[PDB]
This record gives C-alpha cells, structure tokens and sequence, in this order.
RNA sequence: UUGUGGUAGACGAGCGUUGUAUUGGAGUUGAAGUCAAAGCGUGAGCAUUGGUGGAUCCAAUACAAGUGAGAAUGCCGGCA
RNA sequence: UUCUCGCAGUCAGACAGUGGGGGAUAAGCUUCAUUGUCAAGAGGGGAAGAGCCCAGAUCAUUAAAUAAGGUCCCCAAAAUA
RNA sequence: GCGAAACAGUACCGUGAGGGAAAGGUGAAAAGAACCCAGAGAUGGGAGUGAAAUAGAUUCUGAAACCAUAUGCCUACAACGUGUCAGAGCACAUUAAUGUGUGAUGGCGUGCGUUUUGAAGUAUGAGCCGGCGAGUUAUGAUAGCAAGCGUUAGUUAACCA
C-alpha cells in the first residue's frame, strides 16, 4: 500500500510534532561540582561518599 | 552583538541535528553546555565543540562579558549531500543520499537583540521610500 | 538534424511493460542530446528580385531628391590631386567645408589615385564611381561631391 | 539566430505567482497551482459581484421589513403605499433612516399611512 | 460609488426573555422562539454578530400537539452503530422528556452555522413553573 | 441637517460637511456644483421630487477605483478571456443646502 | 441608430525575444542580470525607487528569424 | 437565405413535446418526420440535475420595475373572505 | 556548437561487434590569509593583503522548487477544490493611495488540459521547480493585396565584369 495523494508539508510537522526531546534531569556531584545526569555516577567515580572508580 | 560560529559539511543530518539545537536555544551558557555534555546524542558531540569555539571567540575577539552570553540560535541548515547507488533485488538499484548539514551557533550578550534586526530591517524599508519621494520631487522639479 | 546528429539508431528501451515512456531513439528534437526539427541552413537563397526600370526609378527619384540641395557640390580633377594623397589635406578640406560629421560621398568618374589613398583611413567618408554608388550609398551619404563628368554621365545613364 | 527564453516566462510567471499572494501553501508557491486558484478566484469574484447587488436588497428589505412590523405595518403593503403616493425612495435609504434617523423615518410612515394618495 | 450602510461592530444589547409554553402549539412556539434567538426581528440586523436576546421557556410539558401526532408522529435518534435508531412517539416526548423535544424542534428552524450553536445554547428550556434563571431578571412576555 | 439626493442613479442621505462618492459629473476639481434633484429635506418631502431644493457641492477630486481584473474562463473550452476595468469616480462634499 | 455568450473554424489589429542597418542617448558619480515594494495600461505587457551585481545597454524607423511553454506514462538537472 | 471567387471545419450526437415503425403501448432502448434546448450558453425555478420552464452574460453600481417560481422558519417576500 | 572548450571516443557498459557521458570563469596582481584564540585536526572567529574577503581556493552573477529562524495577526465544538463578496478586532505606515499585514464571523462555491452526446469524475495526463521541446527550407501552381512598365507590351535564365 502507497499514499494515493501526496503529503504536504503542514501534516509532516503535525506528525512530528510529537518528536520533540525532553532535557535528562542533571545533579551536582559533592566532591567535584561539575554536572552529572542524576542517579548515576559521576566523572570521579565518586558516588555520594564512595569511591566507586578510579579518578578518569 | 551576535558572536557566531560554523561547520561546514557535518556528517549529521539536518533532521536529527535540529533536535538537540532547539534543547538550547535561549539557554545560558553554562546551562547549554551542561545540558549538551549530558545528552546520548550522536549531534550532541559536535554541537558542543562548536558551541565553544563560539563561546571562546566572543570572549576574546569580539570582547564580550561572558556573564550575559546566551545561545540566541542554533540551527542546521541543509549542506551538501552525496549520492551512491545501493544495489536492490532483481537486477534493480536505488539512490542513497548521504545528508550533511551546515551548523551555525550565534550567542548574544543583550537580550533584545531581535529588536535591532527588525530595526535594520526598518531602515532599509525607509531608506527605499526616501529614495521614491526624492525622485518624485526631481520629476516634478523639471 | 535528427538524422546528422552522431547517435544511436537502436531504441533504448522496449515499447512496452516499462514504467517508462515510449521513445524511439537518444537523439530525438526532445532530447538533450539535441536533435534540431527544422533549423537554420546554408542552402536558403536571402535574395530577392527587383526589375530593371524598378531600379531606374528608384534611382531617379534618389538623385532628384539628393541633388538640388544643400551639400550637393560640385567637384573637379584640380582639388582630387591637390590632396597629394596626404589624409591631413583632406581633413583640412572638410573642416573648411564644414562637411566633418557629414558622411560625405565621392562619386568619380575617371577613379584618381591621390583622392583614394586619401579617405581610405577615414570610416566616415568614402569614394566610388558612378558605376558602383547604389541606392543606399547615395540616401545614406547626408552629403555628396559630384564630379561635373560625373554629371554629364547622369543624364546619359538616365535617357 | 537562436533565441533564448529567459526573463520572459519568470516575468508572466510572478505576476500569476503575485496575484496568488495569500494562499494556503502551494497554492502560493507553484506557479500551476496559483494560475489555477487565480483564474478560480476571478470567477468567484464575478460572480459574487452579481450576488452581492441581490444580496445587500434583500438584507435592506429584512431590516425595513422589520422596522415596519414594530409599527403595525407590513413591507408589501409599505410598498404599495409608497407607489400610490408617487414617494420614489430607495429600501437602502430607507433602512439607513430607520437606522440613523429614527424620527424622520417615522414621519415618512405616518405620510404613507393615511394621507390622501397624490 | 454609494454610502455603506451601518452594521453593528460586535456590540450586544441582548437582553433576558420569559415566555410560558401552557398550551403553545410547538411549531408556533418554535417558530417565534427562533426569529428571537436569531434577532431577526431587531430594527439593526446584522447577521455575523448574533445579536439576540436570550430566551427562557416555562411549562414545556404542558405543549400540546394537534390532531393524532401524539401517536402516529415519530421522532427518531440513530446512533453510529448498527441498529441504534431509537423512536419515540409524540406522547412519549411529551411526557418523558419534553424539554429535549422543544430544544430540537427549536434547533431544526436554524440555518446550518457555526453561529446556530451559540443561538441555540441562548435557549435555555424548563419542564417546570420553577427556574434557576431568576437572577436574570428576564421581562416576560406571551406567545413568543 | 440631511437631504436624499439622486446623483447618477443612486441616492445618498448627505449631513452638513459630508463628503461621498458618486459617479463621474464631467467638471474640473474646485467647482461649485448644484445637485437638483432632491428627495427629503429636513422635515418636508416630496412626493416625485423636491422643488427648488438644491444640495450645493464642491469637488475635491477625480480619481479612479480599484482596478478589477475580469477573467473570463471557460473550463476545457480553449476559451481563455482577461479584461480590465477601472471605473472613475468623483467625490465632492456638501457646502450648503439651499433653501 | 443597430449591436458586443461562444467550441471547430474564417477575418482584422497588436504585444514580446534575439540579431542586423540608419539615426540619437546612457553607463565604475555604476549597464545587463537579480530580489523586494502599498505603481501604469483593455490585453499581451510597461515603468519608478532601494538592495545585490560589476560592463555593457537603451529609444525610434525598417529588415531576418532556431521568436513566445502547463500538460506529449515528454528529455536533462535539482529537490520534496 | 440569390450568383462568382479564396479558406475552412463537420460525416460518433444527446434529451424533452408531438405522429409513427421495430420491441411487449418496456427500457435513460433502436430507427425516422417536426418543433426546441444542450453540444458551442452562464443566470433564476425545479433541494441537488447538459437537454424540462423563464431568458440570452460588453464592464462597473450596496439603484428601480418585472418573467417562470414563490411569500410560517431554514430563505427575500401576504393579506383579507 | 562536432559525441568530445578539461587528458573524449576517455571514464563506464558488453565475451564480442558495438553503445557511450558529465564536467569552463578567484582577483589588476596570489599579494592564496604570517600571527592569536577554541579545537585532536580539518575548520571556524579575529588579525593581515586587497578597492571589494558576503571576491578565500565550496572561488563571476546566484532564480525557483526545497529546508530552517524571527517581528505582526489568526488558529485546539471543528465538515474545509481552501477561494470570493461582506465583516469586527488586532499591528503598522505606503510608488498617499476611498493605505497595508492577518482574518473571529455571515452569504456563495465539486481543480487545469485531453477526448467525448455527456467528465467534480469511481475515465485519462502531470510529485514540485528550472532549462530544452512540435508549422520550416528549396523548387513550382493558384488566389488576395501593392509597386514598376504598358498597348506590336512585359521580363530575363545560364554566363561575363
Ligand atoms: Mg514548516
Ligand atoms: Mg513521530
Ligand atoms: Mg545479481
Ligand atoms: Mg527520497
Ligand atoms: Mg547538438
Ligand atoms: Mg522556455
Ligand atoms: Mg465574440
Ligand atoms: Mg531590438
Ligand atoms: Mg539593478
Ligand atoms: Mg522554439
Ligand atoms: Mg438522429
Ligand atoms: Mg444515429
Ligand atoms: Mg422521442
Ligand atoms: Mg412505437
Ligand atoms: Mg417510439
Ligand atoms: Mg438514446
Ligand atoms: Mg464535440
Ligand atoms: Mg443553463
Ligand atoms: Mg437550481
Ligand atoms: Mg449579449
Ligand atoms: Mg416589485
Ligand atoms: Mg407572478
Ligand atoms: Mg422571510
Ligand atoms: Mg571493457
Ligand atoms: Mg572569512
Ligand atoms: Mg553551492
Ligand atoms: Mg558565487
Ligand atoms: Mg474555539
Ligand atoms: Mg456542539
Ligand atoms: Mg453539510
Ligand atoms: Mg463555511
Ligand atoms: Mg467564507
Ligand atoms: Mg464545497
Ligand atoms: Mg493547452
Ligand atoms: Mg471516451
Ligand atoms: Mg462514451
Ligand atoms: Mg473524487
Ligand atoms: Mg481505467
Ligand atoms: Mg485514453
Ligand atoms: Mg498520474
Ligand atoms: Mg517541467
Ligand atoms: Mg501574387
Ligand atoms: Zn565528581
């Protein structure tokens, strides 16, 4: 099955309308003060009070 | 005072570029790049380099705060694309169409800024009305 | 044309079952290839016919209406060899005359030699003899010397 | 001589692409498409000057309709008073007084009403 | 060229009605109802700014249908599915439920619009002497 | 305070210092033209016409209308038609009305 | 005064493109091209100003045409 | 609308009324004669309709009188007996 | 315009005979951007040369389709060949013109060519944009119009200068 009509530009947007990104919610680490996406661990391998790695 | 940044032929595509272009438009600048260090984007990586590039050519060649700048628009524009022949079923082939897009970044210290574009815009307008009433006071003259 | 043009007489794809349109050949009027339908050619004639008492008149009415008028002198053999075949001499008779801008014919009878290698660097005016002035040399001239023998060859061409 | 078509079909081409200034996207965009709503839109436009002229009578003949029927009187019957006392007004001036001048279009009624036909 | 006429620039006198449908015949009711929703009947008609007045209908219940039409007049309602088109007969809608019966008998008299569903949302009917509507303080007039 | 005036074929309710539009008259800008024929004036009006009532006008000026593009078309005809039409107007404000 | 719907078709009058011949004129103080604007014509069409552009172009009278693109499952290039 | 000369296009028609043939007094059937429309003709009535009725569009006007048809509302316009 | 303005009968296709493309322009002069900043680098932003760098090697001019950004207006109870005639409100000010941009709402409204008695067409052709694309030439005949020459008229063809 094929489009019998061709689709203009404004039901193209319409669709895509839904394809916007949505920002991941970032944290601050408590050691080292650059941003981490949240729950995760950061640049230092220092989650909260543990060293997890190695630093990078 | 738009400071600006480009690139030429990136690889990305025009369509999956303007999704992470419009997560930092009207951002500041810290919190742009914050935002795009963070994000599992392919175009988040180049977006990034040029984003500094920017930031670093309006604190020292255009000799601006650093304090006020903002992402005042990030777009990708459509580059040039390269075509190659896939090879189908059946003896047939079709045409593969390698899109790369042209990424400019532009970053302002005042947030009016739109303001004196329309200006611009104005006096152009005004300066082509002038330019007809002089000529229409030189026909009637003679 | 379709024929000249170096290409393939074959066709390039069958008649029919493709999405294609039916074509005949590569070198069609409606192809890049360019096959030109019509088109100019070298074998067209340009040329038209007029009679010979047509002419007469023509060229009757053109002298009776450019002789009688301003800057339609009369000119002899002393001043076509006082130029001494020396342009400078001639562009000193023209300035004296008033005749610069003018597009000042010659018409000779006996074709002197000093009066032609004289006004040959000169695109403005020009020097021919009675059998070779036309129709258009003589209304295009705004001005003309006419020799006195060429003169009386006039009236006798005219009979 | 091989002459070159350009800047004469682009020129006849805007102007089309001009007229259809304000249209719904390619209707504007393409030249085909806008010669198609411009030659559409002319015939519209003939068309609904004829029916604007009987249009706007019969929304003047509603509104003097009406203005009448708050008086006791009926518009065919205003009509007709209106011929037998040879007053020549148009419904457009009339209702336009039955708008604007409330009293003098009642003094045009109150003459139709009982006066002596001419 | 001519003088344009005057048309009103959105400009709302409507005003607040009662009338009392005791023993009404519907399609008089209906008629008089519609030419008040619509405004037809004002001196200064312009017909985009839906200048009518509201009205409010008493005693719908108590409208009578002549002749045999409370039993041989049907009224009928389909649904999208199949088989869905249910019928009531005139006592039927004059007992169970009248004032939907008048809100479409009002409906019906309009031009097909997009301004009709404001029209006919101004028509705000009742079943019962009682209404809510009292705080309006709609003048009252007969046989309209 | 108002007058219905005929000019060309249509009728204008005219106030004092009102300036309307009417078809050409054929006199140059500045003149002071007399309209005759008039319907209603003040209070008394005429049954054909009002006698001796005459509603003076100035003309201010002679222009013409919006240019209308007639496209004659007949669909799937060969029948291609364009025409042009500028009509011109006069417009001329009201002075005085003569008693 | 009588008229002016119109396909196939017949007749008449014009517009526009390129070049040539005669005249005149403009142009690095900015020509063609090209974009925009709230202009002029009964129609093909024609101007004015401003931006871009960097070297040719315009008016009149005649002449000669590879002289007018919306359709051919038309050809080529680009892009949806 | 007759005569002479130049240039054509047309040779698939459709429906309505009237008089018939074929069909079954069936066909939006088929074949004729005649009056009209459409083809090549918009507008108003018929709710919507190529052919039915009223008629023939040069352009503009937010002027007036009418034809067929109609006047409770949609939708312009009526009342008496 | 020769298929071929460039290194074209090349690249490429076919076992072979054979078939057969596209692609030109910086600037007067490379004076072709030393140097600084970000970046891994290409590159970009400054600096410098230049009359011009929005002439930067992607190199004369740069159209439309197409893709994005934004001032202003409208749009989430709404049946839509998308327009037209009226029409509020909103925002501006022009080839000064009863001005321009949008259009809450009301009336009316089934595309363009082709071929058919008859197409909105459940017949057909076109995805859009730009370029190219179809009544000619040579030799004769007839007819209309006009000019030259004329009542023992009119006119030359080849060829020669
Ligand atoms: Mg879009
Ligand atoms: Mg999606
Ligand atoms: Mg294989
Ligand atoms: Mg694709
Ligand atoms: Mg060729
Ligand atoms: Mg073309
Ligand atoms: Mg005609
Ligand atoms: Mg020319
Ligand atoms: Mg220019
Ligand atoms: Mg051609
Ligand atoms: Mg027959
Ligand atoms: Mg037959
Ligand atoms: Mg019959
Ligand atoms: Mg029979
Ligand atoms: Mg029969
Ligand atoms: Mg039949
Ligand atoms: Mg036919
Ligand atoms: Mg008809
Ligand atoms: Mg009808
Ligand atoms: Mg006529
Ligand atoms: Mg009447
Ligand atoms: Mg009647
Ligand atoms: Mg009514
Ligand atoms: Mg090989
Ligand atoms: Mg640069
Ligand atoms: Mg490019
Ligand atoms: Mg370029
Ligand atoms: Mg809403
Ligand atoms: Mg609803
Ligand atoms: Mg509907
Ligand atoms: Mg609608
Ligand atoms: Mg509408
Ligand atoms: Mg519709
Ligand atoms: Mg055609
Ligand atoms: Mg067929
Ligand atoms: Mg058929
Ligand atoms: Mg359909
Ligand atoms: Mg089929
Ligand atoms: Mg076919
Ligand atoms: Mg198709
Ligand atoms: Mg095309
Ligand atoms: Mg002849
Ligand atoms: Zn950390």
């Amino acid at each position: 099955a094929v489009q019998q009509r061709r689709s203009s530009k404004h039901r193209r947007d319409k669709r895509r309308s839904h394809d916007a990104l949505t920002a991941q919610a970032l944290s601050v680490c408590q050691k080292c003060g650059k941003k981490k996406l949240f729950h995760r661990v950061c640049s230092c391998g220092m989650y909260g009070d543990l060293r997890v790695k190695k630093a990078y | 005072m738009i400071a600006f940044a480009k690139q030429f032929r990136v690889r990305i595509s025009p369509q999956k570029a303007r999704l992470v272009c419009q997560l930092i438009v009207g951002k500041k600048t810290a919190d742009a790049q914050n935002i795009l260090s963070n994000t599992p984007k392919k175009a988040a990586t180049l977006i990034a380099k040029l984003l500094n590039s920017a930031i670093a050519n309006a604190t020292n060649n255009h000799g601006m705060n650093g304090d006020a700048l903002y992402v005042f628009e990030c777009v990708a524009n459509q580059g040039p694309s390269m075509k190659r022949t896939i090879p189908r079923a059946k003896g047939s082939s079709n045409m593969i169409t390698k899109r790369s897009s042209n990424l400019v970044v532009k970053l302002s210290d005042n947030p009016n800024e739109r303001q004196e574009l329309i200006k611009q815009q104005k006096a152009l307008v005004k300066k082509r009305v002038e330019g007809q009433q002089k000529a229409k006071m030189a026909r009637q003259k003679a | 044309t379709k024929g000249e043009v170096r290409g393939g007489g074959k066709k390039p794809y069958k008649q029919k079952h493709t999405g294609k349109a039916r074509q005949g050949s590569t070198r069609n009027p409606h192809f890049v290839g360019g096959g030109i339908v019509f088109g100019p050619k070298p074998n067209r004639n340009y040329s038209l016919k007029l009679n010979k008492k047509a002419h007469t008149a023509a060229l009757h009415t053109v002298w009776s209406e450019k002789l009688a008028s301003d800057n339609t002198h009369l000119v002899d053999q002393n001043l076509f060899n006082k130029t001494e075949g020396k342009t400078k001499v001639m562009m000193q008779f023209l300035k004296s005359a008033k005749l610069l801008d003018k597009n000042v014919l010659f018409v000779v009878n006996t074709l002197n030699t000093n009066l032609e290698q004289s006004t040959s660097n000169i695109k403005n005016v020009q020097v021919k003899h009675l059998d070779k002035v036309s129709v258009r040399d003589l209304m295009l001239a705004n001005a003309l010397l006419v020799e006195k023998e060429v003169l009386k060859a006039l009236e006798g061409k005219f009979k | 001589m091989r002459i070159k078509g350009g800047k004469q079909t682009r020129v006849r081409r805007k102007k089309w692409l001009k007229q259809a200034s304000g249209s719904f996207g390619t209707r504007h965009a393409s030249y085909k498409v806008a010669k198609q709503t411009v030659i559409q839109a002319a015939k519209y436009a003939y068309r609904d000057r004829r029916n604007k002229k009987r249009d706007f009578r019969s929304l003047w003949i509603l509104r003097l309709n009406a203005a009448l029927r708050e008086q006791g009187m009926t518009y065919s019957v205003f009509i007709n008073l209106l011929k037998k006392h040879n007053i020549e007004i148009n419904r457009k001036v009339l209702s336009e007084l039955a708008i604007k001048e409330p009293s003098k279009f009642n003094l045009i009624v109150q003459k139709v009403k009982s006066e002596q036909p001419k | 060229k001519t003088s344009m006429l005057t048309k009103e620039q959105a400009n709302k006198r409507r005003q607040w009605y009662i009338v009392d449908a005791a023993g009404l015949v519907l399609g008089k009711l209906a008629v008089k109802a519609a030419d008040l929703i619509r405004g037809k009947n004002k001196v200064d008609f312009t017909p985009n700014q839906d200048c009518g007045d509201y009205l409010i209908i008493i005693n719908s219940d108590q409208v009578v249908l002549t002749g045999n039409k409370k039993e041989n007049e049907f009224w009928y309602h389909h649904s999208q599915y199949i088989g869905g088109i249910k019928k009531v007969s005139g006592r039927d809608m004059l007992k169970k439920q009248s004032d939907k019966l008048v809100y479409n008998a009002v409906k019906g008299m309009l031009p097909d619009n997009r301004l009709s569903r404001r029209w006919i949302t101004k028509v705000h009917v009742f079943k019962g002497d009682k209404h809510n509507m009292e705080a309006q303080k709609p003048t009252t007039l007969n046989w309209s | 305070m108002h007058a219905i005036v005929v000019c060309g074929s249509k009728q204008y309710l005219v106030h004092e210092n009102d300036t309307f539009f009417v078809e050409k008259l054929e006199a140059p800008v500045g003149k002071e033209i007399q309209l005759d024929k008039v319907l209603m004036l003040d209070e008394k009006i005429g049954a054909p016409y009002l006698e001796k009532a005459r509603v003076v006008c100035v003309v201010e000026k002679h222009g013409l209308q919006r240019k209308v593009n007639v496209i004659k078309h007949i669909s799937q005809k060969h029948h291609l038609k364009k025409y042009g039409h500028r009509q011109p107007y006069t417009k001329l404000k009201v002075v005085r009305f003569v008693h």
